[PDB]
């Protein structure tokens, strides 16, 4: 048929029965580094069953009054075994990721997701002046979340959480122009991505910069009757395909 | 380069559907108008050229201007050289990520009269300095200074009443494409200020007169001009929405998407 | 000594000129390009990308979300309307702050035709049907089911396929159209009308919601290059 | 040239040591000679630093009271300490900094 | 050298740089199907997506 | 493109009349002066090359010019691309019904001291700036202001003391040709203005001052000029005999045919 | 490129656009019969016209 | 440097001239060509139409 | 009486410029080269040359 | 001129040590990197153009700049050509000892009013003649002299609101390369002077106003910019590090090889 | 006369000495072995110097 | 801009509401921000409308008596309904509006 896919890769395996189809970055596959391209002097390591496999993230709640969550994507997988610790000897590295969310609900619930991956996520802070600090910009495999209402100007160094801007100052109706997808309980159950290596170096380091982010937006709220579940759960499974790494040196 | 003609349409009655469709799979639909009417053959002669990357940015304009008064003592004036500070520049290049380009700077300068004190002024054409400093060589600090002159920095010597002068730039960056937007810090330890990049520095320019205090002051004006040519511009990006209101950060204040109407049905 | 003569034309700075220019650092070598994904090779690339259309604005959610969404409740009488708007993209203020709207406020003429994807984002046990009609102009915005059926219409069913697009044709006397609100080269209307209800079983809600999109055909085209209105400055930063 | 965080607000209590922070990194283009200035408006200058040499006496109300922290000023400190906290000491101060072709300012709130 | 206009034209150039050469302005080329169809399995218009 | 020329004839006698005919039939005579009486073989040598539409039609003329003081707020002069302002190339461009051309706008541009007060006043070349706009852009409302630098209208920049400036624009209509005329309104309920078409807009041109206000107030002038070329006429008209009145409409006063004479034989 | 005048001169196309070329000023062509018989059955001059 | 010597009549502006000139919207697409019945060539097509002689003024 | 047009950028001293130059002295004979040895042809032939590296500064 | 590449390594361990050398013998080694651990092909694409000596040397500097005074007796600037009076160009020539070049002498020419008591002041445009001397020939003594006019000697004539002159000057030298330094006297008896050739005298440069004092003093000033071109350099040198104090000798005061830090291993 | 840049450009000597010609720049050539090895006897890398 | 018709008579009779119409079109060039005025020379202005707010307290003889009429100004009307008509109303009324860079007039002459 054409709705179930199976996708495996080192020693995990996410199947889904109810799926769309697979979205594929900007039209090309993440392939090795090739030589060319490159600019290290020396000899890259290639763990590639160690590192290319489905790790999962926390859940978070679907309410009726949300708003909406981000992660930044090479920064939650820093305590994800054997990827959080190749991340910390090393000094570069590049990545592609294979992003894969999923939601259930029955015959009986309305709903729907966005599922965008943006590049270089700039936000905004809430006061004019100054840069939201790394404390509450990003969590270690915990979603940050939007609000309904615009951020005060009595914190000091808070990123603005208007949904409707995207926390960026763009508009969010525009913001299908990167690979997206839908979740819609309606005919869809599962989201998925897959994200080449998008830098304007090929390689970077992956403390000091985070070059993708992963956006969901409801834009039609959860809603059902009284004696249905009221607990709906999102969530996220991310695996690093064709992983390499440089420059060895001390732990940090 | 034109575009796509369309073809002549019968009234079909068949299994094959072209207009229901989902767009859960992130596809945008790739339907013609010859399948849910009945159309004629149109022979179509547009073109697509001004919608191009090359006809869409090549264009000049104003970047900075600043004055500096020759009857001053640290009369010239500095600018680190930024996209930045203009608005009606800023919104076309963010609608990239990476851009890649070389530049046309062009220089247009003005001069005017101060309200002098002295008896039956009258002063010959002036001469201007337009120095180009790398990032990193040693810059000046007074006017009067031998740091100006014994440099092999590339200046311009220009002198009023003639054409405007104009010199090209070569794409000067370390890594392949300039980065509109840089998420994350430049310091490993994380921390200190946000959005801060040293992949796009160009350099300064110093702009002084040649000329000494004759009799009467005079306060000049210089704009500087873009031109980006040969332009490739990598993963587009939506239009900024909200008004900018710093030259680093990219902060903001928020508002709504657009003005409302009054009644869903009013049109 | 060539003898030359010089043309009027001569010692200007004109803002759009092509010429040569001498270089300031010579035998400069580039850094070499790099096979980055997602080239962008023509601005004819980001009208053919769905944006969604805030038509719900009504001075309370436009700063919301609630903007996106069109209330599609289960009605009591038949043959009623769920929104309408001229087609001016450029002019109107539903259209104009989209992802086709923003690249047209850089041109001055466009052309070609518009697709205007739907999407019906409600429960699964809940059917109904719709109709979307574009009237061209020379008469008013239609009143009734009656008069706008007339026009060109698709009939929309949702089953498992929840998606319908209506491409509006390219039916004007010119070759092109302004992009600021004029009268003579105005595009009609877009309107949607009930066919039947929304009917819904027992313990389920009834309000659903419906999304909509924009975007440009394969043969979409501008001209004549200016600035835009929507950014003002008073400053420099 | 640009600071960590450009205004704040610093509640501290009488008697005790205020610790002003004022930290930044150095652009390429920047390479003029140093200079730092620190203001108060409860415009009055409180410390220099330009010419490597220190000058501190300008400020009547503080007079031997502030001091600079770091011995290392060309590598992004220009944090002072203040040193016996009273309540006349209520006022917005202004860490100017400026090396050429740089400036950056930083308004830090202080109340007690 | 010589090329067509939008009859022809003629360009010479003069300066011995790279970054000295006048605006292109005639590359025309366009593929909209890695913005339109970025996906892995292919897509008919006439057969149901699912 | 020579003429046609004149054969040679004989004393005729028969049935075959050239001249007789009926102007009925809307013909008009197709006669040659072989017919009526006798002519020689002349060579003939004159030719129609001047009578072409590509030489009565290329020659510059003034279509505007405004005034604009230094020392004002507000000065500045605005002027929406017209024709039908000046009369000796109004009733030039009424010959014919559709039009289709391309432009060579030419400025020439004049200065004049204003009666200042202040005491020996010595200024330097000044510079102007005339921008086009399209229709639709956002226009300035004073002369300081942003929106005049940071733009990608086309703008060109002068100086005093060397050749007028000179710029082209092409065919920049929606129909297929201008439209001299528009016999029907432009609202579809039929009220409203009579004559205003919406199909030769060409847009604006704003043009400044570029200097500042140094000593003493300076007056400019400045004058426009077209260049139709690669003209292609269509559908000829006559003549336009009364005044115009106003440039929008072709209202008028009645006047006679011509000026009289004494009496019908009087020579 | 090389053509008579009214001998011979040379005209060079410099800029890459069809809007900025000189002047023509030698189509010489022309057809009065379509302003001077307009009409369906042909005419001729010796026979009479009706 | 190609020695150059500028002959007299250069600097001025002719209101006849035959000269080229830098277009302002670089590459314009026109509206293509119509068949518009009644093309006019030439101003001598015009004088070949008769016109009546309005030989009877006598200032009444 | 070939026609010109002034671009934008003439009558400037650009400090780096590629522009020939009439001479001062014309028909001059320069004396004519030695094969001195130790040609420098690339400032990439000097920093192939070691150096002692003052790694122990201190102050004293 | 690209770089060389870089091979790809195995783990070796055998008798060839590349590592381990000696340099007693004067001989810097030729390791590349590809032997002290593994590496990877990588496909270099830099480029060595800017090094070259074409590249580091044909850039214009400053050189000298002298002020003369129209209202005055011997009102004009002398000076004899050479290189060591600057000094971010005199380091530059210092890197190699034997230099062989042509070069491109250019002038930038200002002037300025004095405070002149006269009323109502007005000068037209001015001229200035700067005469070049080989070495040997009559040199003018007062501005007002027939020695000025009536000479072969090459002079320039420029007036005032123009592009800066520039005249080229061949290789004028009697060895076959200048000598930048000269250990030993210029006597046969060694008295005297310690450094002083006579193998790099280009002559001097005689520079002066041709108008008259008509009502106000001008006080003009001249820059000197030198363009070495088709250079050829020999015996290259290790660069200055003391600053320099005279023009003929290399004299200096002693100082300390770099600037300190607090200890061996503070970083 | 005619030859490639940093495409193609074309420069014309109009002078008739040698010092008036324009820059070279193009003297690609290098030579560094008369500074790093001037030794007589020949050294290799692999094995040992003495 | 243009107005429908720029002068016209118009007779009303006292104690009725007068009704002096002033509608428009907008050429594509009109892009700048709105002026409507409103005259009387019996060149006193009766009424205001600049930055989107009505003045409308100018001449003291029609205090409180003309009002603008639609509610959708942006679109073409411009008509204002004098109430309570009197002998003394004589004289031209003068709609000025002025959208940059366009200007026009309508005289229009009332009598009772």
């Amino acid at each position: 048929s054409d709705r179930v896919r199976s996708i495996t890769l080192g020693n995990s395996t996410i199947t889904t029965q109810e799926c769309a189809n697979v979205v594929v970055g900007y039209g090309v596959w993440p392939e090795y580094l090739k030589d060319n391209e490159a600019t290290a002097e020396d000899q890259p390591t290639q763990p590639d069953v160690a590192t290319c496999r489905f790790y999962t993230l926390e859940s978070v709640q679907w309410m009726k009054n949300s708003a909406g969550w981000w992660w930044k994507l090479p920064d939650a997988l820093s305590q994800m075994g054997l990827f959080g610790q190749n991340m910390q000897y090393h000094y570069l590295g590049r990545t592609g990721y294979t992003i894969h969310v999923q939601c259930n609900a029955s015959k009986f619930h309305q709903g729907c997701l966005l599922v965008v991956c943006v590049p270089e996520a700039e936000m905004g802070c809430s006061n004019l002046n100054n840069t939201p600090e790394f404390s509450e910009l990003s969590g270690g495999d915990s979603a940050r979340m939007f609000t309904d209402t615009q951020v005060g100007e009595s914190n000091a160094k808070k990123v603005q959480t208007a949904v409707w801007n995207a926390g960026m100052g763009v508009g969010v109706g525009n913001l299908t122009i990167f690979p997206h997808q839908w979740i819609n309980l309606r005919t869809n159950n599962s989201a998925t991505l897959v994200m080449p290596y998008i830098n304007s170096v090929p390689m970077d380091n992956m403390f000091r910069h985070n070059n993708l982010t992963l956006m969901i937006i409801p834009f039609v709220p959860l809603n059902y009757s009284e004696g249905s579940s009221p607990y709906v759960p999102i969530t996220v499974t991310i695996a690093p395909m064709c992983a390499e790494y440089n420059g060895l040196r001390l732990a940090s | 380069a034109r575009v796509a003609d369309t073809i002549s349409s019968r009234p079909t009655n068949s299994e094959s559907i072209p207009a229901l469709t989902a767009a859960e799979t992130g596809h945008t639909s790739q339907v013609v108008p010859s399948d849910t009417m009945q159309t004629r053959h149109v022979k179509n002669y547009h073109s697509r050229s001004e919608s191009s990357i090359e006809n869409f940015l090549c264009r000049s304009a104003c970047v900075y201007y600043a004055t500096y008064t020759n009857n001053s003592k640290k009369g010239f004036a500095e600018w680190v050289i930024n996209t930045r500070q203009v608005a009606q520049l800023r919104r076309k290049l963010e609608l990239f990520t990476y851009l890649r380009f070389d530049l046309e700077l062009t220089f247009v300068i003005t001069s005017a009269q101060q309200p002098s004190t002295a008896s039956s002024v009258d002063a010959p054409v002036q001469t201007h300095q337009i120095m180009y400093v790398p990032p990193g060589g040693p810059v000046p600090t007074k006017v009067k200074d031998y740091a100006w002159q014994t440099s092999t920095n590339p200046s311009v010597f220009w002198t009023e009443g003639n054409a405007p002068p104009r010199m090209s730039i070569p794409f000067i960056s370390i890594g392949n494409a300039y980065s509109c937007f840089y998420d994350g810090w430049t310091q490993f330890s994380r921390n200190g200020v946000y959005g801060i990049n040293t992949l796009n520095n160009m350099g300064t320019l110093y702009m002084r007169h040649v000329n000494e205090a004759g009799q009467g002051p005079i306060k000049s004006t210089v704009r500087i001009y873009f031109k980006p040519k040969h332009v490739k511009a990598w993963v587009p990006r939506p239009p900024r929405l909200c008004q900018y209101e710093k030259q680093k950060n990219v902060n903001f204040s928020p508002i709504g998407v657009t003005t409302s109407r009054t009644d869903i049905i009013t049109t | 000594g060539l003898p030359v003569m010089t043309t009027p034309g001569s010692t200007q700075f004109l803002t759009s000129d092509d010429f040569q220019s001498p270089s300031a650092m010579p035998q400069f070598d580039v850094t070499p390009e790099m096979q980055i994904p997602g080239r962008v090779n023509n601005l004819m690339e980001i009208a053919e990308v769905d944006s969604v259309v805030p038509v719900n604005n009504t001075e309370d959610n436009v700063s919301s979300l609630k903007a996106y969404q069109i209330p599609v409740q289960s009605n009591s009488d038949n043959g009623k309307q769920v929104f309408g708007f001229p087609l001016q993209p450029g002019a109107n203020n539903v259209l104009n702050r989209t992802l086709l709207g923003e690249i047209l406020n850089y041109y001055t003429h466009w052309s070609g035709s518009i697709k205007l994807t739907f999407m019906f984002c409600g429960s699964a046990m809940a059917t109904g049907k719709f109709l979307l009609a574009y009237s061209p102009p020379g008469a008013g915005v239609p009143k009734n089911r009656k008069d706008a059926m007339l026009g060109t219409h698709v009939i929309w069913d949702v089953g498992l396929q929840s998606s319908c697009v209506l491409c509006v044709p390219w039916i004007s006397q010119t070759h092109y159209r302004y992009v600021v609100e004029d009268e003579y080269t105005a595009a009609g209307y877009v309107t949607c009308w009930y066919q039947t209800n929304i009917v819904v079983p027992a313990d389920v809600q009834s309000s659903c919601d419906i999304l909509c999109f924009v975007s440009a055909c394969n043969d979409f085209s501008v001209r004549m290059l200016k600035d835009t209105p929507f950014i003002r400055q008073d400053t420099f930063y | 040239l640009s600071i960590t965080t450009p205004e704040e607000m610093i509640e501290k209590a009488k008697g005790e040591t205020a610790y002003l922070p004022c930290k930044f990194t150095l652009s390429p283009e920047d390479q003029g000679p140093l200079d730092i200035e620190w203001l108060i408006s409860p415009d009055q200058v409180i410390i220099l630093y330009s010419g490597d040499k220190i000058y501190d006496d300008y400020y009547p109300d503080l007079k031997g009271r502030v001091h600079f922290t770091s011995n290392d000023l060309k590598s992004g400190d220009a944090s002072i300490n203040v040193t016996n906290l009273q309540l006349s000491d209520i006022g917005t101060y202004q860490c100017k900094v400026k090396k050429a072709p740089g400036v950056a300012n930083k308004k830090i709130h202080l109340v007690v | 050298q010589v090329s067509t206009q939008k009859i022809h034209y003629t360009n010479i150039n003069y300066y011995k740089d790279a970054a000295s050469n006048s605006a292109n302005r005639q590359d025309f080329t366009q593929d909209p199907g890695k913005f339109t169809e970025p996906v892995k399995d292919i897509m008919v218009k006439t057969m149901p997506a699912l």
